[PDB]
């Protein structure tokens, strides 16, 4: 899971 | 302090009210004419008047609020309920039903610190509506940055828009209001939203909102509501959304959601990973997980950009699906390692990204 | 193995039979057939399901909750085709595929042989009036054991099912016109709870077939068994009280509505309230430690002598739920003396709630 900021 | 009001008149003010011991009290004031019924937690207040047609005396106390609640509500339809305040004690009675509850003086009652209106502006309850339900989903549960487990409200133009997120999804709505608005924003938490949402009912009174540096206000109908802010930086949802995802797929929402649902049976249960493939006016949907169980979904869709594919977590997409209460999706997309934006193919009003998994 | 079925025609017998293989569902192909089992150890249903398509016969166990999850996730009246393909069963309908893992059919564990010694054949309405009236006065997780479920006694020709926890009683017989031999079991509460899911409300009737240490239900397409509760259960004839004369009728709602909310302020442990008996009147009170105090005053039909006496409101209330009916009979001996509660218009059920000194 990458995250948006 | 006595009053007589009719139970239908008490019932939903006392419902709105009730949502260190003296927390559990509701203060009760009859003054000019009208009974005052506040509850709090020391972060939010919510207070309800009601008109007194009917002989009154004037004082205050504050009583079990889920008790007086309970007794109210367990009383017949058309009930008129007395109430007067005898010693220490609360009697209500209605009909031959008598109750006899404890109190607490009004004098213990806490308040708010006072406060000044620095931001004001009127909005149908329909549109508050719509700016919480469209984004309530997407904010964090106990994050450790305290400031995303509540939502942004910011005023831009004429514009109030709310932005929730919690790092990995977020959802954005924003809604015309018809006045000219400073730029401000500020962060609404959990509970407080809630009760914003709660306060609603769906008829037609419209709702005026206050904002100070650290509080918010929303005024409907006989009902007043009071939350504390909280502090910190949230994140620029402009930052959030793809520069510029110019891959576009169109697909029925509630086609897509059911695929994304049986294929999530089959996703880890954990981690919840699902691949997507993108092809000419295709989506083919998998899903596999530890016991080597797999699931496949293919739908027909509108798109004609690259072939791609990525990953996500389903529940992250399910979550926005569930939300898009409309015919049609649009998905926006970038590249394999990049986030998604996902709209109402009809409306722009809302829109919101899901981060990819690798 | 191999069939083809509508998705409707296996979401009931699926919901019916809902160590790892207790997880698993057998499905067996023969004779035209699909049956499916769901088991705990404890018990088993048993579910058939005709097959029109072609099909070939054969026998594996797939996870129940994931099979399950899959045909209710995929659109109503789909047609579900199901193969076995090496260690995985492979569902298919229209572009929607699934693996799932199995276990050998071979590892499913059967329940042990035995012999009926007891039958009858009754209505499905009249076991779900025997059960509903008395379910919920059973036991959970008592060590007196043989108190976590039901009593089932046939006499003459009728049935009754008696429940306990020690504290309160609920009966309920009913005649189903067949010589009976005299007999009764102790079937287990979760037996119970699964008999009466088995029962649609539908015209099969009910076939029951009793051993020595199992019970089996047939209707329609599905066949449940269960093992017993090996042990003792109380009489409920030395719990009913000897000659109760002093009998009150009242309005089944107007009487749960004054004992809920005089419940509001007794006692949250014990729940004790006081009941006085008088003329044609009836007053309840409740009190807690915080000394708040309820009080109801109803008209009531009573011409018996007056008394007092106290009660656990939750067990009475739990009754007054129970019964569902336009008037109730209470019948009275004394405060010192247990209470049975009637339906005022039938005596086939029958409650039994101890007096309390308050
Ligand atoms: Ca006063
Ligand atoms: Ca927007
Ligand atoms: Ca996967
Ligand atoms: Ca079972
Ligand atoms: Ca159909
Ligand atoms: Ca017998
Ligand atoms: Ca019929």
């Amino acid at each position: 899971q990458l995250d948006a900021f | 302090m006595k009053f007589t009001v009719e139970r239908e008149h008490l019932l939903k003010p006392l419902q709105q009210v009730s949502g260190l011991p003296i927390l559990g009290n509701l203060l009760l004031q009859v003054a000019d004419g009208t009974l005052s019924l506040t509850g709090t937690d020391l972060e939010m207040e919510m207070v309800a008047r009601v008109a007194l047609v009917q002989p009154h005396e004037p004082g205050a106390t504050t009583v079990p609020a889920r008790k007086f609640f309970d007794i109210c509500r367990g009383l017949p339809e058309g009930a008129e309920i007395a109430v007067q305040l005898e010693g220490e004690r609360m009697l209500v009675r209605s009909g031959r039903s008598r109750f006899s509850l404890s109190t607490l003086p009004a004098a213990d009652f806490p308040n708010l610190d006072d406060w000044q209106s620095e931001v004001e502006f009127t909005l149908p309850q329909a549109t508050m509506k719509r700016l919480i339900e469209a984004t309530q989903f997407s904010m964090a549960h106990q994050d450790v940055r305290y400031y995303l487990n509540g939502m942004l409200f910011e005023t831009e133009g004429e514009e109030l828009r709310t932005v929730a997120t919690d790092g990995h999804r977020l959802a954005v709505c924003s809604m015309p209001i018809g006045q000219s608005l400073p730029s401000h924003s500020v962060i609404v938490p959990r509970k407080g939203v809630i009760e914003l949402m709660r306060m609603l009912d769906g008829g037609d009174n419209p709702l005026r909102v206050q904002i100070g540096s650290n509080n918010i206000r929303a005024h409907v109908g006989d009902f007043i509501f009071t939350s504390k802010l909280v502090d910190g930086r949230f994140p620029d949802y402009r930052r959030v959304l793809p520069k510029n995802p110019d891959k576009h797929l169109e697909a029925g929402c509630d086609l897509l959601k059911q695929a994304f649902a049986r294929a999530a049976i089959l996703s880890n249960e954990k981690f919840r990973g699902v691949r997507l493939y993108v092809s000419e006016n295709q989506l083919k949907i998998t899903a596999n997980n530890p016991e080597q169980e797999e699931a496949e979904e293919i739908l027909d869709v509108t798109y004609s950009g690259a072939e791609m594919e990525i990953g996500f977590n389903v529940s992250y997409v399910l979550d926005v699906l569930n939300a898009l209460k409309c015919e049609n999706v649009r998905m926006m997309l970038t590249d394999s390692v990049s986030s998604v934006q996902i709209e109402d193919a009809a409306s722009q009003s809302a829109a919101y990204v899901v981060m990819p998994m690798r």
